């Protein structure tokens, strides 16, 4: 979150919290009201969220499906979507921690290193993302949507 | 290194489920206490100096620790313990910030009264300048945010003892 | 924070190093030196490049360039690559 | 009389090497498999 | 920087435990300060265990 | 390390009094041995390489043992050069900081930087201590040829040395 | 020299010298002509003495002078009292500068690979040394040869 | 850090002996096998990322550590097993060409069951996984090169219980 | 404490599932090897004294750790080692019947290694003392169940390393 | 738990030889100090209550641990004193006779420090008892005695320091 | 002391003691004779020395003892001398060790953390011990002044 | 020995020493120049004391030597002949010692596990030190002999 990495660099600098660090951390928990309302949003619409998720990352990449794909049959297809289901619920974590540090230790670190052991095509999983932020955008307004796609491309950038 | 966000956070991920009611009570009730915790923070960083001053006079500063013999008697040993004194008030005063006390015995306790054994530190002596030193802060920052102040100080001396 | 507290003599931590070093800073210098290890001949460690040109920060090119001098080195030369010059905020 | 103890630990020292040995330490002190030519290297000595 | 181990270098009999320990993967894990405590026993007496 | 000196004023501190009478006579104690000390240091410099190699032929002739093979037990003994190489250097090492040791007048010096961690090293290597601690006294009867029409610069070399020894002891009674 | 110790030892610790340190000069200033007088003495008595090195020297040792060893021939013995002559030189710099650093960065450091890759024995430089501390006894009073005599067995400490 | 020639001249020297017939016996006995580990020791090369992604699959791979609150649920805990497993597999390489265990125990068992311990990683689940990957190691090498493989991996297994 | 059929049963336990092919075919594998055991548990029984006496006059019989000053001199040092050597002999025996090496860490390695450095006792000569305990035990109870015997002893050995 | 006679014939046997010329040369020294260590317990013996009695009076009888919040305050506290007061006189006599002060740390000095500390007794106040009552023993037995007997009481405030 | 901190010179340098090192421990040793006398002037003295050391220190700081000033009343006033004994007692030690190691690691090290942390003029303090100084060189001859007054000084310079 | 025991008891008891305990390492010291001339007697007639002393244990006890008994051959006489030495080493410790204190916890405690250990008939170890005794005892006078006798028969009591 904002407020544990606001201490661990004035931890790590000998010092207390300048102005700088504690008008924001006042700043983020006035904040707080408006981010689990965004949060509220995505977290009882992840049936569509991640079921449309997938429907736009099976037309945009058909191979992964297809016989000979990763996520191939009734199997690997649903757990094709468990991962949306995970990436999904650690944008929500991001959204009220302030900060893609849940997401950067969960999902995030090692990821390329798990995917590419799985023989996952991580370019692939990174397509599905994608999906889903235009999901998730079309469901909240202008303000809010520059906050929860936010999210997203940070997941998409780190994830290739 | 968990503050009450992490720690909500971490204990509805563990799970595999998402943020429900009761997961967020809990996030509402940190931010409703985010505006008392800065202030809080605010002028314990400002009286920083002045704090540590009023609590070893208060408790050890004329007992014979202090005098030869003593625990502190030499000026490297003096000057130990306002340096050692200044992390319980900085620590105590990232834990009131973080609303959890996972930074202190991270970043503290652990090893701590294994230490001040091997160094022959009186643990009895630094419980009460730490007591003394939550009762000057419970001065500063008003009664509840001594509360809250005062909450992890008492952490550090349980752990410590 | 940075390396002027208040620390200078008579002061628990010892008498060491003190730059004039701004919170985080940013300038850093081009130096070029020889350094003879004047060592070697009773360690017989292996044979290492004595001169060497590199960018040193301007947080510890103080200290760096007390060491140099501190082992018989000689300073070839040195510039303020990166950062101003009468700055006085800026150099964070 | 010493009054504290770091523990002693099983420690072997070196006593020499040999052409089966150290390129197997080689390719262990990088932390990579053994290469085709360090493991062809440990081939041929085998052969003799 | 390498790791100056037992073969490298003319060793001291004062840290011989503690380096041995030091590099070794389980080193990171002692979450209590290993060096601290042991060079300080040295000058006190035997303690309470 | 402290000296005799440093470690009577140690002594004065604690109790956080002034150097009385009694205080000073151990100090006097040192001054006058003081001259004494040093003539003990410097026969040592000149007696230094020839003194460790006098240790080791009457060390290996009551030890032919440490000469040989081990046995299965993996043991440090001078068996090999390498290892004839590296058990003279312990001999180097007994030699100098009891030799400093000598003109300090006390034995802070020797715990600290030598017994401290001795058997600890000494059981990794599985290293002799019973011969270990035979060559320290034969360097200080080797020593003690020198200094032996009288008897007061006798107390002052077996000091060290003694102290290495009763050190180094698995205690038996 | 000996200040130079103190410059030198001071200057890693930035500070100026302290209380004891400043007798160690002020001492040793105050006895600086006793060794001037006494280099004069030793260098009028450098051709006196390195006669007598050569006495005792090869006496013990014939295996250096014989055909065969490295000694053998007239130029090769030439020098022989040269390496004499500069050695009681750099005592006489060792006697005036009250320490050991002119006998150790010169001679000293690194003198068992220069000869190594000489042929000479280092085992009988060192005997050449204690040779030569046994041949200045005789040309040297009671009362400064002991003032002399440390700054001899500190060579055969640094040869060893 | 002893091979089996390492070994064998250790055991021969310790007692001040010659090889005599019986050391040479068996260090006959290791030049004859020397054909064998190379090849082996050549495919594990080869498939060493194939055999990892093998074995974790065939074990542990769906099962509830997978899962959130399983011991291997966040990529970096994840990433942090095949990082791991590739040292059991290739550790037990350097055992199979050296012809002894030595280097196992030197620079891999020694304060590992300690040390997972701390972090608090399944024991169980691990040797499972080393049992599974010696499955697939005698898969590649063959019958009797998998059961020279296989021993080094039990050993692992053994000693990490 | 677990035997093989205990930690069959607990891995299929903690999963809540029942006895599939796989943890019975385990069972299996230990029931054939259960008259093997039991003739090597037998024989150690009865040369319980005899094996003891072998290692010790193989190994450390007559190395200066015999001799005064070294660590095994006085008479009681002397007898501590056999009442030490006889619980390496019997705690093993317990490992080769139960097949799973639970019983020695429980009861034999923890606080093993940290009190024989508190006494100064060798860990060097012990391991070796126990290695060529394993080596007569091999003598009796033949080859396979030496392998088996032999298991726990080097078990035992990296542990207190 | 070893005398003068006994820390000889230790380092003597510790190397395995004889007792030599110096190892005797000690031991005469000591048999030649046995008549007047005797005659320094016999008195100390004598006047034991007195001593004790003369020391508390002379550094902490009426300083403020003698007052209310003081450390010696109740009579409990108070008895423990002379209690405790009374291990140090009694154990440095027999520190006196036996010539070594090895029985004082094996116990008392083992595990004091770190009680005390936990008390919170102030070991600053304890030693300057332990000089007081090192001085009055002075006068007792006379001067050399008592250098001898106060030899081992600062060996005392040493190691509790 | 000269003799402790000459032997971890040499000890850190591996090697033994040079003849410029033995030739002091030597000369400080035929030293020790004279400096207890010196000590011993000071010792019974300090009535002198401290009280009228104190006495230069208010007419010279009387803002340290006016009402606000740290030394302010009887009991401050009292401590306010104390610290003047245990500073003249540090310099007994100092000239008894021939060096101000004893005052190095007591009343030196970390001076300024304590009497910034106790609200003391720390140049304050340091012009009480200068007033000490002027007293104590009083009471001895040039050629003791020259020491007693030595050790002063030095305190004088780590006190600021 | 006495004075580490006496003290021990009184040690125990929480009180000072006795004039019981302290009338006798009086006694004790006084008897100590007696002490070390009976254990000079035994010191170098270890050759006659120990070679006579496996005479008479082989004319009595002719089984541990013959073929089958535990000391036969060359290697184990000499071993069988060690201990002997051992065990007279300690009656000279205990002579001086004035207690079978050092013969206590040396070659007394836990020595039948050895020997049982050992295969080493503990009986014929005590027929060994019997014999010693008889050779000590016929080399010192009757006052003496009453000594050297009387701590051989201890460690035989305690070896059965
Ligand atoms: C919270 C962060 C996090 C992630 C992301 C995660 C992923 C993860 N993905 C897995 C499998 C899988 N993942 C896929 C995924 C895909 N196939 C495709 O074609 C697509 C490109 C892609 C999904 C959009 C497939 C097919 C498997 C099964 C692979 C197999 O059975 O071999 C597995 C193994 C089975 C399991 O335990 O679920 C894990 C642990 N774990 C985590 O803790
Ligand atoms: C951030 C968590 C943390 C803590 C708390 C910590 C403590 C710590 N306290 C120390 C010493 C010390 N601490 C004290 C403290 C005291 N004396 C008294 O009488 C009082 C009861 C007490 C003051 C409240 C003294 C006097 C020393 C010096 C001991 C010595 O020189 O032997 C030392 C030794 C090294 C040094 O100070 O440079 C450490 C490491 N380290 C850490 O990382
Ligand atoms: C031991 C030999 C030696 C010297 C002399 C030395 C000088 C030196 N002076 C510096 C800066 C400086 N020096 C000054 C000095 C001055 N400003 C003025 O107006 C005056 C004319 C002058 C004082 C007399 C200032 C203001 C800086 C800071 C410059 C900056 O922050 O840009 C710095 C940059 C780093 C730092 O201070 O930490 C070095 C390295 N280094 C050495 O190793
Ligand atoms: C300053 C105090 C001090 C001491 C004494 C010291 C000893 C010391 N002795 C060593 C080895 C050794 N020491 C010996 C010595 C002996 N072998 C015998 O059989 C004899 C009993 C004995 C000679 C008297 C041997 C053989 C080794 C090498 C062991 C091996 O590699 O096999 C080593 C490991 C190699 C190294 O130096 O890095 C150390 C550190 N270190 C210290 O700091
Ligand atoms: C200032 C310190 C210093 C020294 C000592 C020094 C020595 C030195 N000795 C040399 C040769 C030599 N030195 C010797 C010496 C000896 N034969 C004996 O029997 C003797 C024991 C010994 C002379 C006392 C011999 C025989 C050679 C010629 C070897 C050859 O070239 O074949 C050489 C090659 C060139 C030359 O002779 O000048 C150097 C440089 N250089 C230095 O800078
Ligand atoms: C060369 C010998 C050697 C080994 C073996 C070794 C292991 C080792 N494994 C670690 C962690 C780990 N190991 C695992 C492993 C697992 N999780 C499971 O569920 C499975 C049962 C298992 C995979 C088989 C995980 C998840 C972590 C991360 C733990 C954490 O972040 O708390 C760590 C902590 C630091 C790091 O990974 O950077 C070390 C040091 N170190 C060594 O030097
Ligand atoms: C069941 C698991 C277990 C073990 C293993 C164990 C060991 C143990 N070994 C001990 C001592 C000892 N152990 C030894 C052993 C040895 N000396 C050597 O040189 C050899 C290397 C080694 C024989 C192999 C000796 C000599 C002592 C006595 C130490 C002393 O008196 O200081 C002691 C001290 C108390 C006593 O023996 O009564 C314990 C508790 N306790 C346990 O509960
Ligand atoms: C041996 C080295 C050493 C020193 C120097 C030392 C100083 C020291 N000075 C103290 C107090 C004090 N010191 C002063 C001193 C002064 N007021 C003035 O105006 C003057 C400038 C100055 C004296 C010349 C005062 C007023 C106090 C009491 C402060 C208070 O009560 O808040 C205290 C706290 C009370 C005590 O325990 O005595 C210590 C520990 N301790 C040491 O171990
Ligand atoms: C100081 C107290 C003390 C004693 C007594 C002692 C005895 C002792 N006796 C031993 C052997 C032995 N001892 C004997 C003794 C005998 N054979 C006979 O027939 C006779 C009855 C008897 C002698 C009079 C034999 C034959 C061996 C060798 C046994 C073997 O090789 O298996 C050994 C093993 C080898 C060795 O290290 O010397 C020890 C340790 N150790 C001690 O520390």
């Amino acid at each position: 979150s904002i407020v544990t990495k606001s201490i661990v660099n004035a931890d790590a600098e000998a010092r207390y919290l300048s102005p700088g660090e504690l008008d924001r951390i006042k700043s983020f928990v006035l904040s707080g009201q408006r981010r689990l309302r965004i949060a509220q949003t995505l977290t009882e619409n992840r049936e569509r969220i991640v079921k449309q998720g997938g429907q736009q990352l099976f037309q945009r990449r058909p191979d992964v499906v297809s016989p000979g794909g990763n996520a191939y049959g009734e199997e690997m297809t649903a757990t094709c979507l468990r991962d949306l289901d995970y990436y999904l619920r650690l944008v929500t974590y991001g959204i009220i921690a302030g900060d893609v540090t849940p997401i950067e230790e969960i999902g995030l670190v090692g990821v390329k290193e798990m995917y590419s052991a799985l023989g996952t095509p991580i370019s692939g999983v990174a397509e599905g993302i994608r999906c889903m932020k235009d999901v998730a955008c079309s469901l909240l307004s202008g303000e809010d949507a520059a906050e929860v796609g936010f999210y997203f491309d940070y997941t998409l950038a780190a994830m290739q | 290194m968990q503050d009450a966000i992490t720690s909500v956070i971490n204990a509805a991920d563990v799970q595999g489920k998402y943020l429900d009611a009761n997961s967020v009570e809990k996030l509402r009730g940190y931010f409703q206490t985010g505006e008392l915790r800065v202030r809080a923070a605010a002028t314990i960083a400002a009286n920083a100096a002045t704090i540590i001053k009023e609590a070893v006079a208060k408790s050890l500063l004329y007992s014979d620790i202090t005098r030869p013999g003593g625990n502190m008697y030499t000026t490297r040993r003096y000057a130990a313990c306002i340096r050692d004194l200044d992390y319980y008030l900085r620590y105590a005063t990232y834990g009131m910030l973080a609303g959890d006390p996972s930074i202190l015995d991270e970043r503290v306790l652990n090893g701590l009264k294994e230490t001040y054994n091997s160094l022959g530190v009186p643990i009895g002596a630094t419980i009460q300048a730490i007591q003394a030193m939550k009762e000057v802060t419970g001065s500063l920052v008003g009664s509840d945010a001594g509360k809250e102040m005062g909450l992890y100080f008492d952490y550090i001396c349980s752990g410590l003892s | 924070a940075y390396d002027m507290d208040g620390t200078g003599a008579g002061s628990l931590e010892p008498r060491g190093i003190k730059s004039s070093a701004v919170e985080k800073d940013s300038r850093c210098f081009k130096v070029t030196f020889v350094l003879p290890s004047q060592s070697r001949l009773y360690t017989f460690r292996e044979l290492q490049n004595v001169y060497t040109t590199k960018m040193v920060p301007f947080s510890s090119w103080y200290a760096e360039q007390q060491r140099i001098q501190k082992m018989g080195g000689k300073i070839l030369k040195v510039e303020l690559v990166a950062g101003g010059q009468m700055r006085s905020v800026g150099n964070q | 009389v010493t009054k504290a103890s770091g523990g002693s630990p099983v420690v072997k020292p070196q006593l020499y090497k040999t052409a089966s040995m150290l390129t197997i330490a080689q390719a262990e002190q990088q932390d990579r498999f053994l290469e085709l030519g360090e493991l062809n290297q440990l081939v041929s000595f085998l052969n003799t | 920087p390498y790791i100056r181990g037992f073969g490298e270098e003319p060793q001291e009999c004062r840290n011989w435990g503690t380096q041995i320990d030091l590099f070794q993967y389980s080193a990171p894990f002692r979450k209590v300060p290993q060096s601290i405590t042991l060079f300080s026993d040295y000058l006190k007496a035997l303690p309470d265990q | 390390m402290q000296d005799i000196i440093t470690s009577v004023i140690n002594q004065y501190d604690l109790s956080g009094r002034y150097l009385d009478i009694k205080g000073i006579n151990q100090i006097n104690n040192y001054f006058d041995t003081g001259l004494k000390r040093l003539m003990i240091a410097k026969l040592i410099n000149k007696e230094a390489t020839n003194l460790i190699k006098e240790a080791s032929e009457l060390l290996f002739i009551e030890q032919p043992e440490l000469l040989r093979p081990c046995g299965n037990a993996f043991i440090g003994n001078a068996y090999t050069t390498r290892r004839y190489a590296a058990c003279i250097r312990d001999i180097e090492y007994y030699l100098r900081y009891s030799a400093y040791s000598i003109i300090a007048g006390n034995n802070s010096i020797l715990d600290e930087r030598v017994l401290d961690g001795l058997k600890e090293t000494y059981n990794s290597l599985l290293v002799p201590i019973g011969p270990t601690i035979r060559v320290i006294q034969l360097l200080k009867e080797i020593i003690q040829k020198k200094f032996s029409t009288e008897n007061i610069e006798n107390a002052i070399i077996a000091e060290p040395f003694d102290y290495l020894a009763i050190n180094l002891s698995d205690k038996n009674l | 020299s000996l200040v130079t110790q103190v410059i030198l030892s001071a200057d890693d610790e930035l500070r100026y010298p302290t209380a004891g340190e400043l007798e160690t000069i002020s001492s040793y200033l105050k006895t600086g002509e006793y060794r001037i007088r006494l280099i004069s003495i030793l260098q009028g008595k450098e051709q006196e003495i390195i006669r007598l090195a050569s006495k005792k020297i090869f006496q013990l040792h014939p295996e250096y002078i014989a055909p065969g060893g490295n000694a053998s021939g007239a130029r090769q013995r030439a020098l022989c009292l040269r390496d004499y002559g500069w050695y009681l030189r750099l005592i006489t710099y060792a006697i005036l500068a009250g320490d050991k650093e002119p006998l150790e960065k010169i001679g000293i450091i690194g003198v068992r690979e220069m000869y190594n890759s000489l042929g000479v024995p280092i085992i009988g430089m060192i005997d050449a040394i204690k040779c030569l501390k046994e041949a200045t006894v005789e040309v040297i009073s009671q009362e400064e040869e002991d003032f002399v005599a440390p700054y001899y067995d500190y060579i055969i400490q640094g040869m060893s």
